[PDB]
């Protein structure tokens, strides 16, 4: 039988795809068969140059070496266990809105990065998507195999903690936890509390090959006469 | 297709024996003694050796366990024999035991196990065979693993047997020859057959009962004493047809801690359903569903009510059967008993002398008992023991018997010798030894049995022997003529006369001559429920009753409560009344389709309530009279058998000069005579072993013992001191009473 | 009563050779008698000089420091482990087979090792018969200490990520994956498949100097009566 490709299959496809490309671009960079040279998301060159490798090359390749990998794990971990909760939590009947927060969040992401001098924009989208979740998922207890519980909407404060004893990057995070607040402000704190600025409308371009959950009704024949 | 069969299991305990029946060996121009092939499911094949048989149908095959496992089958299966007579004499053989078997053996197995074994049988084998051998204390399983000519061969007085090198993995695919079956139970045939009947229904072809559109049964309920063998029916049914058996303990569950009791018993319930047709225990059911009374707590409550919801849930599905054992019916929640719920009751009774011997026979299969003990007369000396207590009982003959030798194997090693098993045997002694203390555990219960006395202990009384037959036979073995035609039998005979004259015996002869089960209620039992005790006893006595129908009921005595009831108490007459009362309302309840006959005895009759004298009760009237005639020279031979002789001391005489006797006075007479005869020779014994002390084996003429010779003198004696019990005055007063009997009415 | 004596005579003639070999190679070559640059299988030499030398001792020849000396350990325990229960499993008899098998590994793993620029040829070749071993013998299920009841087919890719994330150079074990099943397909799954005649054979040579191992029938004794 093949569990790992029922397992896989599961997986919703967005997420799915965007997890074999972040899991996948480590192995290919570190079998050699392409320099990491060019994997570095040069500011200098990228301001100068368009080297539009850049960009999205900054997002998925993870240099992974030993005593490093521990963070990677974990992040994997908690981006699997995570993200499929979102996705099907209040978003599953609107793909496209998910698609569009993650643009939306890419998007910050590179344009903080040029302005700033980190090289791996991987962990701040990933720790933002968990706060972002964590808000829209407040009031519960926080799992701990190894003893007692928690409280919830405490995951950034807990994650702020532990990427900050181990290794390092707590300039990264603390940028990577602001997106999400102010994606949080713009599209459901201001709606209820002024409604006034309504900049934030996904277009229809990416609505005419993503169309929303329905009904599915499988598929059908044409009867005919 | 004049080939298949249909598989059971085999009286001969053989490994290369299978019985057919004569037309059908006839049919396969087969002989006696003739090899034969047989081919079963899973494309195994194995060689066999034919016999006759005597009562085997044509569709039967027998075979025992080995044969059966070889052919990996289960009863009620089929087979496709072939004859195939053209083996060829083997050469060289290698056989080697299994892994955990011989766990702390070493020695040299060949001549300890094969060369009995493979002596004087030409025993056909196949590679790939698997046979069990019984040795000294244990059951060894030998598997062959090659053989020359290959495939089949018949171990010759030369051959090359090799039995050397490591043992064999056991492999996964026989489950054992060592575990439960039907060869483990002794002394419960017909229960066994009904329960057998009951549950090869649905758990083998269940798609049978799902296109009939029947209802299978859902629970069955086994109660008995303690110790008697009931989780070994339900591991034996289990393990034959084939099942997941799934024990649940009563205390392993009450010993949770308050919520998680209940989610257990879900867990159990629901993986007994996903785990294919299964059978579910419940072991000592009493212990979590007592009587609403008994239960003073809150939690017990609950997990009856969960055991309630669970069992009303079961609706089809896979077929699970529910079975659970009780010691005593009644202790039960009153709720669990509806349709649906437990409803067939099946009771396991205390075995009788022929359940001892067998129960014996089977645990003594391995042992090497010497050729001087005689297990019949351990077995009819062991009355009120139980399954549990024989096995206890060989258990410890054999580490008695094992425990004079420690010099053969004084350290020796951790690996015990094999020879010095062979030198091991368990003597008489030992088995009495083992006897004296043993404290048996069912004492104060009920016997029911068939009796043992014959119609010739009895001597005379021809018209009563008669009357009996007339009145109990003919109802019971011919009811076609009594269905044709409407006769409504009697219910109950009554019998008076002078005390001592052989009520007791008449009761049981006619029990033993209609082969039913024999059930006696004494005067001091009946006067223990009269005063002290209450009178819900009588209602199991006769539920009892009803259960081993057909019986013979006895009631013995039955004018101690008006003997009692007149003198200078005048306070429990309230008791008897009511003793007579339930024995009333109770023999008007039973109805004519269950065959039981209620017989009383006593000898006052004109002190009897009328009440009972009464169409639809206790209504015939039978007088046995006073002894005469050379029927008491019978009743002399009767206590006599065992007794040697009596030379010249003609019984006939006595029987002239004794007239007015009854048949305890002479009893009496033989037995005084016997005790005046052991006293003689104790004595000679001491003169003779108090003479030896002075001569040195002085005897030039070799005399024994001597011999029982009962003389004239001995009896003579006995008779001088000898008088008669009964006067002439009750013999009046029967035949006053008779002839009143005759004439008033 | 040596214990090491009896427990080295026991194990079966070619895992007791190989053993021997690759615990006595390490603790000379450490000795200082012959230097490391002498053993490590330079590809260029070889190409161009015949150096007869270094055929055999790339997998025999390790550098045991106290940076590797776990996965040291790990692996030779792994070897002793399943070598022998492969030996046992359903190859009591014909060790030409399995000296077959173990010949083609070597073979191919050289010649593709001088295709590329690797040095250690241990890892790969140990953890592609523990594969194979696991794929012939899989459906059961077995696990560590704490492993409580994990499955078969998944103790490689646990063994990969283990050594990946702990070390590096996941390419010869990635290249034992592959030639452990290439030698699957073709012994096994091949003939099933297709029908077609064993491609690989052993010759009659191995047998006359590797005789498989017929049954034995000691000396036993006459029935007679
Ligand atoms: N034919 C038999 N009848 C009764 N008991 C037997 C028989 N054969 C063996 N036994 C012994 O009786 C025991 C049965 O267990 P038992 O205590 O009766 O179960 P439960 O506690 O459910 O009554 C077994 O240990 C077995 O050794
Ligand atoms: N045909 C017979 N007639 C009279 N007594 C007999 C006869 N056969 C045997 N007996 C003796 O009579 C005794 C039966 O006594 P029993 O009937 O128990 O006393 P009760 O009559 O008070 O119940 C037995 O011990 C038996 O030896």
């Amino acid at each position: 039988m093949s569990d790992i490709g029922d397992w896989f299959r599961s997986i919703p496809a967005i997420t799915r795809y965007w997890f074999a490309a972040t899991v996948a671009v480590p192995l290919v960079g570190k079998l050699g068969l392409i320099s990491p040279a060019y994997l570095f998301l040069w500011p200098e060159a990228f301001l100068y140059r368009f080297q539009i490798w850049r960009p999205i090359t900054a997002t998925f390749y993870f240099p992974v070496g030993p005593g490093t990998g521990f963070l990677y794990l974990v992040n994997l971990y908690f981006l699997y266990q995570y993200s499929t909760r979102l996705e099907t939590g209040a978003f599953d009947g609107r793909p496209a809105d998910y698609l569009f927060m993650l643009l939306f969040n890419w998007i910050c992401i590179v344009i903080t990065g040029l302005a700033m001098d980190m090289q791996l924009l991987m962990i701040p989208l990933i720790m933002s998507v968990l706060y972002v979740w964590a808000q829209l998922n407040r009031d519960m207890i926080v799992s701990f195999w190894f003893g007692t519980r928690f409280k919830a909407c405490y995951l950034p404060w807990v994650i702020l903690g532990f990427n900050y004893i181990i290794g390092g990057s707590v300039i990264n995070e603390l940028i990577g936890n602001l997106v999400g607040h102010l994606y949080f402000f713009l599209m459901f704190r201001y709606p209820m509390d002024l409604g006034g600025r309504n900049f934030l409308s996904t277009p229809q371009f990416l609505y005419r090959w993503l169309p929303s959950r329905r009904h599915n009704w499988g598929q059908g024949f044409r009867l005919g006469d | 297709r004049p080939n298949r069969l249909i598989v059971d299991e085999a009286i001969n305990e053989d490994n290369s024996v299978v019985s057919l029946s004569q037309p059908k060996m006839d049919e396969l121009q087969l002989f006696r003694g003739d090899t034969v092939l047989l081919k079963g499911k899973k494309r195994r094949e194995a060689v066999c050796i034919v016999l006759s048989d005597d009562t085997c149908s044509d569709e039967k095959i027998r075979m025992n366990r080995v044969v059966r496992n070889n052919l990996r089958v289960r009863l009620g299966d089929v087979i496709s024999i072939q004859p195939c007579p053209d083996v060829k004499y083997g050469k060289r053989i290698h056989v080697l035991p299994i892994d955990d078997t011989v766990e702390g053996i070493t020695g040299n197995l060949f001549e300890v196990y094969l060369k009995p074994y493979f002596l004087e049988a030409y025993r056909p084998i196949r590679k790939g065979d698997i046979f069990l051998v019984r040795g000294g204390m244990r059951a060894v399983e030998f598997k062959v693993v090659e053989t020359d000519p290959s495939p089949y061969c018949i171990v010759a007085p030369d051959t090359v047997i090799h039995c050397e090198g490591e043992p064999i993995k056991r492999e996964d695919e026989e489950e054992s020859l060592n575990e439960v079956g039907y060869d483990d139970i002794g002394g419960c045939r017909k229960q066994l057959a009904q329960i057998k009947e009951m549950v090869e229904l649905p758990l083998r072809h269940p798609a049978l009962f799902k296109a009939i559109g029947v209802k299978p049964p859902r629970g069955i309920l086994l109660y008995g004493p303690p110790g008697t063998g009931k989780t070994l029916i339900a591991r034996a049914v289990a393990n034959e047809t084939g099942a997941f058996f799934f024990l649940i303990n009563g205390p392993e569950i009450m010993s949770k801690l308050a919520g998680e009791s209940e989610s257990n018993l879900r867990k159990a319930f629901e993986e007994a359903e996903k785990n294919a047709p299964a059978i579910i225990f419940i072991d000592e059911l009493d212990a979590i569903a007592p009587k609403r009374e008994k239960t003073h707590g809150e939690v017990e409550r609950r997990i009856v009510s969960q055991l309630l919801t669970l069992m009303d849930g079961l609706k089809q599905r896979a077929h699970v059967i529910v079975m659970a054992a009780t010691n005593r019916p009644n202790s039960i929640d009153p709720a669990l008993r509806r349709f649906g719920r437990f409803d067939r009751e099946v009771d396991i009774g205390i075995p009788d002398a022929t359940g001892r011997l067998e129960i014996l026979q089977i645990h003594t299969k391995n042992m090497k008992l010497a050729d001087d003990v005689d297990l019949e007369q351990v077995a009819n000396e062991t009355h009120g023991h139980v399954g549990a207590d024989l096995a206890a009982l060989c258990s410890e003959a054999a580490l008695q018997a094992i425990r004079k030798k420690m010099d053969l194997i004084d350290l020796e090693d951790e690996t015990i010798d094999a020879e010095v098993m062979n030198s091991l045997a368990v003597t008489m002694d030992d088995f009495r030894w083992a006897l004296s203390q043993s404290n048996p555990s069912a004492l104060r219960e009920t016997v029911v049995e068939v009796p043992q006395v014959t119609w010739e202990d009895i001597g005379g009384l021809e018209d009563v022997k008669r009357e009996l037959q007339e009145l109990v036979q003919y109802p019971v073995e011919h009811p076609d003529k009594f269905l044709k035609f409407g006769m409504t039998p009697s219910k109950g005979v009554l019998f008076y006369g002078p005390p001592g004259c052989g009520k007791t015996l008449l009761a049981k002869a006619i029990a033993n001559e209609c082969q039913a089960n024999f059930i006696s209620i004494k005067g001091p039992e009946l006067l223990t429920m009269w005063f002290g005790e209450s009178e819900a006893n009588v209602r199991e006595i006769f539920d009892k009753a009803r259960q081993a129908a057909p019986c013979v009921l006895f009631f013995d005595e039955l004018d101690s409560i008006a003997k009692a009831r007149g003198g200078n108490i005048g306070d429990g007459g309230g008791a008897a009344d009511r003793v007579i009362n339930q024995i009333l309302t109770e023999m008007d309840g039973m109805s004519t389709k269950k065959n039981v006959f209620i017989i009383g005895a006593t000898n006052r009759p004109d002190i009897i309530d009328p009440a009972i004298l009464r169409p639809g009760r206790l209504d015939q009237l039978i007088y046995i009279p006073l002894p005469d005639e050379k029927s008491r020279v019978a009743i002399l031979k009767a206590n006599l058998r065992k007794s040697p002789v009596a030379k010249d001391v003609d019984l006939e005489f006595l029987a002239k000069m004794t007239n007015g006797f009854s048949g305890a006075d002479l009893t009496e007479i033989c037995q005084r005579a016997c005790k005046l005869a052991i006293r003689e020779s104790i004595e000679s014994e001491i003169r003779r072993e108090r003479e030896r002390q002075t001569n040195p084996s002085a005897m030039e003429v070799e005399e024994d013992d001597p011999v029982p010779e009962i003389r004239r003198d001995h009896f003579e004696e006995a008779m001088r001191f000898a008088r008669r019990s009964v006067s002439d005055n009750d013999i009046r007063k029967y035949e006053m009473f008779a002839q009143t009997l005759q004439q008033s009415r």
